[PDB]
């Protein structure tokens, strides 16, 4: 019944079902509403979460899978907000609606973390799962590939 | 007639008497564990967890049972066996038992009142192990906290039930006691594996086709069978996958849990380098990797590798990049898988598994694809720290199968499979809906 | 007042000349903002106006999402493209106004004469001495209050370079939306509260339950019991809610329950039946209300039966598919009841709720949160009545009803399948149009949901402005007649919606095409003859301060795109082709002339359509965000595209086919094309920009597949497989 983990850096220990879904577990149980529900079957990516570092869905995740693992959310990428990816989804003006971009955030440093240079067909390959229903990817390419430069900077 | 069939009948039978019936061991009282040497226990801790001794000798259904208690299912297809109590239990155990019976019950599957185990019981395998490591391992077991829980009844059938006839003739067709001899045509190293990897670690215990019986077919070693619902592949030449499975390929996944190239250990493979192999010292790890990569035959293989993973790279992008308004299956793909198993570079990124190089796509049968689809991965049964969500609910029967056949026609170059919507049906009538999530 | 967006309102009071801004004493100015928060950023926008217009600081300005209140009095509308249109002269008044006042107690406050003194910035001077907003507010305490015809006298700012309009400025909900602090209505948490999930009927209207079994769901932990929806108004039949503690234990409840149903009349209509009702529909010249019908139509027509051009054209059904499930919390607190969602249109859903709890419309109270996508979905506003009643089931205790996925599709107000037909009369040259007679029938979500909105034509009956705007085109086209016709089926099989758009992505689309069919047909020059009808003389002579120049705005933007592409000596490789489309925007009354270009390569074998370049020409007046109408042009854009090549569904059984993204293809990263997004410069009156990017896209691309491979295609979307029988039947 009790699932112990490591959210956000912070070791928590929630009382659910082992079957109820990481993305439940985190908005409700946790009230962490930062991680959105959108399509619930995976294939929307606006429950995207990062479990030991790797974008995942955590919609179609149970609560048994992260045991002893390592959750990190939209509230815990950075202390003041202030990653890389996020500044530059501020600066390039990225959301519409916003409700996509936690998500979006999520899998686009999960993305740096995997390929530090993302061409265009890198891009395309990972965001891919990623959906935006207000159509921000024209926004969203380049503020990925200017959070990229800004990490090769630093 | 008459008198003759009767007396070669009678010798026929007193014959099979005296093979199959053995003595009983007087019982012992119980070993103190003060009385065994520090280091053989430590010895003995090793030799077990590289046996999985504690893997099928826990109840797992239902309540989480003791360590090394007993009570653990197997549903073999004769019927249900439940694991006898290993622990040093006066009554319900091998308190009793002594060193000779214990070895006796290691190399030919004697129980210590002279019953005869089951294969189940994998004594084939085991009865290679030395002398010395059965010391060590029985040392270890009489120190062990006793448990007095006794393991449930078996609901195996007439004639079958009968251990005496049954399992003398299962013994007698099948059986070869003995233990492991070396052999001086290879180096230690080589030695050191092919004992490990036969002997206590029975790679070939669910690695090898069994026959109707249960025994393992001697002319398809290392073939690869079906277990659990899961396949394991062969460990041979005869293994699909593009990629030939190199010495490091073989340790990294015996060690760490996940391989470069091929992936990660997922399934019944969850515990053996996670929970036991990753316990015993790494020199066996690397003479048992050793040994698989010679059996592999990969010296003579891996000339093709970088072709096959130069190919596998340029398949794996396939309909990932640039506008998809043609296929719907390729899209039904992209959006639900495509985010976190695309590759595009020379080599996969570690975390992102290859599947144009899995053998989940390379097999005969998508068994282990659809198993790792409605299971999925948790954070510590395949790469460490790692997720995999489970698509019990996001993917019907249909959108499963329309996956597969997507993706082995697209990433690999075999023939497709069939009856692909039968196929996953039956894998998903093997487990109990691992997320409430539905909300299809 | 629910959130203040760049940061909290000082709590020292505050001077409110109208109510649309208020100066607190500390130099704060909030500008209350009644439209929706769905993602186009109409609160910055707004803020900019009445900033600019008022002279303050920018840096001082915080903007307040307000609840719905009796002061503001159904001004809670937003749709249409309106906002910023509409709220042009209201908040350009009020920001007036607060100038006023500030000037003048300034110039008391530094004893001189009000005429010398000047504000900038937030501070007023006369010569040397000067004094800030906030200052004046503190010392000479206002308590001048403008009523709107007072405002409407003032002398406002002339129309031309201005200070903070038409400059680019951060969106001030970006930074709450980067970092996971936006709260939308899926958010809301209260104390108390119980979660709910419906299980949807066989069919959207007149179905009736008969019996619940709930004995299976008795048996999931923490499930509270299951109510039978009792809808007053009839928005909701036929609808049962499953209640528990956790929102997972309300999806088992809810899946696990057995509930038998009456389907309803509806129960065997598929899209093809909705085509050929409207079909049959338009066949009948009686049917319909004429949008306008100038006489001699007919006598145009008949006097030449072999020189009349007819075609048809039809588009399929679309879901919105918004990102956030529609969800709602309601409770009964302080003898009020309080909904918490996401809403566009609040003053339409507020009688209908009121009806539905059989309170009077003052005892209730609509929370405004940031919407998860709009898209004319939550103008809708049906998720909130369940809510509200399940709510109201248990004594007024917290209910938060959430959908998931499936039942929202099937919730959905699609967009509903329409048919055109469109025949014109030529001259004896066979170059000219003397006569046309234009006919659209569809669903019409204003008929269904906004009774009291529909319009009035020329022929004196009402019809739906949503359903055949587009249609009413600036061309000379001599006798003209628009012809708008309600699919009675679509209305009664499901809901009709209102999509990004509404009725102005798909009335472009069979124009354009039309047109081109035409001047191809007559060895004519598509953008020359578009050019040549585009004489802005009669009805398109254009009004004033919105349509001002006619027609001939619309040619200007057309002309802009001809010389962008370099349209008259393009020369292009085999299979690729280049077509032209432009529209007049949303309505006639609010136009926002648009044009598109659209680079399409045709693989002859495979069928498959891709998109190398789009080019967009819009002239929406003075453009106030220059980062916001570029954003919202780019997803109006990619909505276009979407529709045109990827998105698309189907009604099978009364129901919508598809119910996740599995089924449902819409538009992700790797497809979206190049674009180029262009604005004309003036300082007209501004117009609408979310939608109208939408309206050219879909029939450029058409166009260019004709200048491609040859083949025309009349449906959308164009599937490749569509191109695939079209090649093949050309083969023949
Ligand atoms: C009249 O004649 C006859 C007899 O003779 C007189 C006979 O005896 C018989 C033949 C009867 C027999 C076969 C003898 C009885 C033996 C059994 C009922 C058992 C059968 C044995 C097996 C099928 C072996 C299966 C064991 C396996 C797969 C070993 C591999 C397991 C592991 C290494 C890990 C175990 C844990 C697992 C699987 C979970 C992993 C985590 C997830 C017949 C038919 C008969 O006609
Ligand atoms: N002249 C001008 C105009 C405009 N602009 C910009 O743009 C925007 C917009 O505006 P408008 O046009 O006014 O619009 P509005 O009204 O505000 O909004 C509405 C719309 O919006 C759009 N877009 C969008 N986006 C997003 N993101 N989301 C959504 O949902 C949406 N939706 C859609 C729709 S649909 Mo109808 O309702 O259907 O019927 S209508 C609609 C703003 O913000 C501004 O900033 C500018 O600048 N200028
Ligand atoms: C799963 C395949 C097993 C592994 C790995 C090991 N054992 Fe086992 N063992 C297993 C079964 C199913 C049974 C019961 C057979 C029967 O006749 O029902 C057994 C039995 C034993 C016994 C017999 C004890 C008794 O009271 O009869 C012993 C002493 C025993 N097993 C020891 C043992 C050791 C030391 C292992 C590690 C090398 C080991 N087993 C592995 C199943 C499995
Ligand atoms: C039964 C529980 C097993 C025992 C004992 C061993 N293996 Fe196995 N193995 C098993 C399964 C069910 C699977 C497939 C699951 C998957 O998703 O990977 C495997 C897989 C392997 C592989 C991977 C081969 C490939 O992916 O191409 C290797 C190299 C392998 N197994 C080797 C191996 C060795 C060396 C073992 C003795 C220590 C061994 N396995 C035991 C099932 C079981
Ligand atoms: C991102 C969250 C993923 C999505 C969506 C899918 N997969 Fe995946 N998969 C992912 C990871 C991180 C891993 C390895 C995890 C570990 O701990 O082992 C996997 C694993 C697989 C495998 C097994 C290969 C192996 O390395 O064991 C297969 C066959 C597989 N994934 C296939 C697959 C399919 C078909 C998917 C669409 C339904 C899919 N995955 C989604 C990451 C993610
Ligand atoms: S909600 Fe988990 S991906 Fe759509
Ligand atoms: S910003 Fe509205 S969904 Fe991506």
């Amino acid at each position: 019944m009790t699932t112990k983990f490591e959210l956000n850096g912070q070791p928590v220990t929630v009382d659910a079902p082992a079957d109820t879904p990481l993305l439940w577990v985190i908005r409700d149980d946790l009230n962490l509403t930062g991680t959105k529900f959108g399509c619930g079957i995976g294939e929307c990516g606006a429950c995207t979460v990062h479990v030991g570092g790797r974008a995942t869905r955590s919609c179609i995740t149970p609560l048994s899978a992260v045991e002893g693992a390592s959750i990190t959310t939209i509230e815990g990428l950075d202390p003041a907000g202030n990653h890389v990816v996020q500044v530059a989804w501020r600066d390039q003006q990225v959301p519409q609606c916003g409700y996509c971009q936690s998500g979006q955030i999520m899998q686009a440093a999960s993305l740096l973390k995997d390929y530090p240079n993302p061409t265009d067909d890198q891009i395309d390959g990972v965001m891919g799962g990623s959906l935006c229903r207000c159509m921000t990817y024209i926004r969203i390419r380049k503020a990925i590939k200017e959070a990229a430069s800004r990490q090769q900077e630093g | 007639i008459a008198a003759a069939v009767i007396g070669l009948g009678a010798v026929g039978g007193i014959g099979f008497l005296a093979y199959a019936w053995y003595p009983a061991i007087a019982p012992i009282p119980r070993p103190a564990a003060s009385s065994f040497s520090a280091d053989a226990i430590s010895r003995g801790e090793i030799v077990a967890n590289g046996g999985y001794c504690a893997e099928c000798h826990t109840r797992v259904d239902g309540k989480p049972g003791p360590e090394l208690a007993g009570d653990f299912k197997m549903a073999t297809p004769f019927g249900d066996i439940f694991s006898s109590n290993i622990t040093p239990d006066e009554e319900w155990g091998i308190g009793n038992w002594s060193l000779a019976a214990f070895k006796r019950a290691m190399n030919k599957g004697i129980a210590r009142d002279g019953s005869q185990l089951y294969p189940a019981f994998p004594f084939d395998h085991f009865t290679k192990v030395s002398d010395q490591d059965v010391s060590d391992l029985y040392a270890y077991l009489m120190t062990r906290p006793a448990v007095h829980l006794k393991p449930r009844d078996n609901t195996v059938p007439f004639p079958i039930n009968i251990r005496l006839i049954g399992q003398g003739f299962w013994k007698l067709l099948f059986f070869t006691p003995g233990r492991y001899q070396n052999d001086p045509k290879h180096d230690a190293q080589w030695n050191r594996g092919a004992y490990l990897a036969e002997g206590n670690e029975h790679c070939g215990a669910c690695h090898t086709p069994r026959n109707l019986l249960g025994a393992e077919k001697m002319s398809s070693v290392y073939d690869g069978a079906v277990i659990d619902g899961w396949i394991a592949p062969p460990l041979n030449d005869h293994n699909p996958t593009p990629v030939v499975w190199t010495e490091d390929e073989l340790f990294q996944y015996l060690r760490f849990g996940v391989a470069p190239l091929h992936g990660s250990a997922a399934g019944p493979m969850s515990p053996v380098p996670h929970r036991f192999l990753s316990k015993i010292p790494e020199e066996d790890v690397h003479a048992i990797a050793h040994y698989y990569a010679d059996v592999d035959k990969a010296a003579q293989r891996s000339s093709g590798d970088q072709a096959a993973i130069t190919r596998a790279m340029q398949m794996s992008g396939r309909d990932l990049t640039g506008p998809q308004p043609l296929d719907e299956d390729a899209r039904l793909y992209q959006g639900a898988c495509g985010a976190c198993h695309y590759n595009s570079g020379p080599n996969p990124v570690l975390g992102r598994p290859e599947l144009a190089l899995n053998n989940a796509l390379w097999l005969d049968e998508p068994n282990n694809l659809y198993q790792v689809m409605l299971h999925g991965i948790t954070a510590e049964e395949g790469q460490d720290h790692i997720s995999m969500p489970s698509f019990y609910s996001g993917l019907s029967d249909h959108d499963m199968a329309r996956i597969a056949a997507y993706l082995r026609r697209t990433r690999t170059t075999l023939p497709p499979w069939t009856d692909l919507e039968k196929k996953a049906a039956s894998a998903r009538a093997t487990l109990e809906a691992p997320p409430v999530n539905a909300s299809h | 007042a629910a959130t203040t967006l760049p940061s909290a309102m000082p709590p020292e009071a505050a001077f409110e000349p109208n109510i649309w801004c208020a100066i607190a004493p500390d130099g704060s100015i909030n500008v209350n903002i009644v439209r929706a928060e769905m993602g186009q950023h109409v609160g910055t926008a707004l803020a900019r106006i009445i900033a600019d217009e008022m002279d303050a600081d920018w840096d001082k300005i915080k903007i307040t999402q307000v609840d719905t209140a009796p002061k503001w009095a159904g001004k809670y509308v937003t749709g249409g493209s309106w906002s910023v249109w509409d709220t042009w002269d209201t908040f350009r008044q009020a920001g007036a106004a607060a100038r006023s006042v500030m000037i003048e107690e300034g110039a008391k406050l530094l004893g001189t004469t009000p005429d010398r003194c000047t504000a900038h910035e937030s501070v007023v001077s006369a010569g040397s001495k000067s004094i800030s907003f906030g200052d004046i507010v503190a010392r000479a305490k206002p308590t001048r209050t403008f009523t709107p015809e007072e405002m409407a006298k003032l002398p406002l700012k002339p129309t031309g370079n201005r200070r903070l309009i038409s400059k680019q400025v951060p969106a001030l909900d970006i930074p709450d939306k980067t970092t996971g602090k936006a709260i939308y209505g899926i958010d809301v948490k209260l104390d108390g509260m119980v979660y709910g999930r419906p299980k949807m009927p066989p069919t959207r209207y007149a179905a009736k339950v008969i019996s619940v079994d709930d004995s299976a769901a008795k048996k999931i932990p923490g499930y509270l019991r299951y109510v039978v929806l009792d809808d007053p108004s009839g928005i909701v039949p036929g609808w049962v809610v499953a209640l528990a503690k956790t929102y997972p234990a309300a999806i088992r409840a809810a899946d696990a329950l057995k509930v038998q149903w009456n389907p309803g009349p509806t129960i065997n209509v598929s899209e093809a039946d909705i085509i050929e009702h409207g079909r049959k529909l338009a066949a009948d010249p009686k049917n319909g209300t004429r949008v306008f019908n100038d006489k001699g139509v007919d006598e145009a027509l008949t006097i030449h039966p072999g020189q009349v051009f007819e075609r048809s054209y039809t588009c399929a059904s679309v879901a919105h598919y918004q990102l956030e499930p529609v969800n709602a919390v309601a409770r009964h607190i302080d003898g009020m009841w309080e909904i918490h969602t996401g809403n566009q249109w609040q003053s339409l859903i507020l009688p209908q709720l009121a009806k539905s709890l059989q309170v009077p419309e003052e005892q209730v109270v609509m929370r405004t949160y940031m919407l998860g996508g709009g898209f004319g979905r939550r103008l809708n506003g049906d998720y909130c009545i369940p809510a509200a009643l399940a709510s109201k089931a248990i004594g007024g205790a917290p209910v938060k009803l959430i959908l998931t996925r499936s039942d929202d599709m099937e919730l959905d107000s699609i967009r509903s399948p329409s048919i055109q037909t469109i025949k014109v009369a030529l001259d004896n040259d066979r170059k000219k149009i003397v006569g046309m007679d234009y006919v659209a029938v569809a669903g019409w979500p204003t008929q269904v949901m906004a009774p009291a909105f529909l319009a009035t034509g020329e022929d004196g009956k009402k019809y739906d402005p949503f359903a055949i705007a587009g249609a009413d085109h600036w061309y000379e086209t001599g006798p003209t007649r628009v012809r708008a016709i309600s699919n009675d089926l679509a209305n009664a099989t499901f809901r009709p919606g209102w999509l990004r758009s509404v009725s102005a992505g798909w009335t472009p689309w069979a124009l354009e095409c039309f047109l081109d069919e035409l001047a191809h047909s007559t060895k004519q020059d598509p953008l020359a003859f578009r050019l040549s009808m585009f004489t802005a003389q009669g009805r398109n002579a254009g009004q004033a301060p919105n349509s001002v120049g006619g027609a001939k705005r619309q040619a200007a933007v057309l002309q802009r795109l001809a010389d962008k592409i370099g349209y008259a000596n393009k020369q292009l490789p085999a299979d690729t082709g280049i077509g032209i489309a432009t529209s007049f925007g949303q309505e006639r009354g609010m136009p926002t002339w648009t044009a598109a270009a659209a680079q399409i390569h045709v693989d002859r074998k495979t069928g498959v359509v891709t998109c190398q370049k789009l080019w967009l020409v819009l002239d929406a007046g003075t453009i106030v965000d220059p980062g916001g109408a570029l954003a919202q042009t780019e997803g109006a854009a990619l909505w276009g595209f979407s529709m045109a090549l990827f998105e698309g569904t189907e009604i099978v059984n009364g129901t919508i086919k598809d119910r996740n993204l599995n089924t449902y293809t819409p538009l992700r990263i790797p497809d979206v094309p190049d674009i180029d997004i262009e604005f004309i410069q003036n300082t007209e009156k501004p117009t609408g920009l979310g939608e109208p990017g939408v309206t050219v896209v879909a029939p450029a691309i058409g166009n260019a597949i004709f200048n491609a491979v040859g083949i025309r295609l009349r449906h959308m979307p164009m599937r490749p497989a569509d191109v695939r029988r079209e090649l093949q039947q050309h083969t023949s």
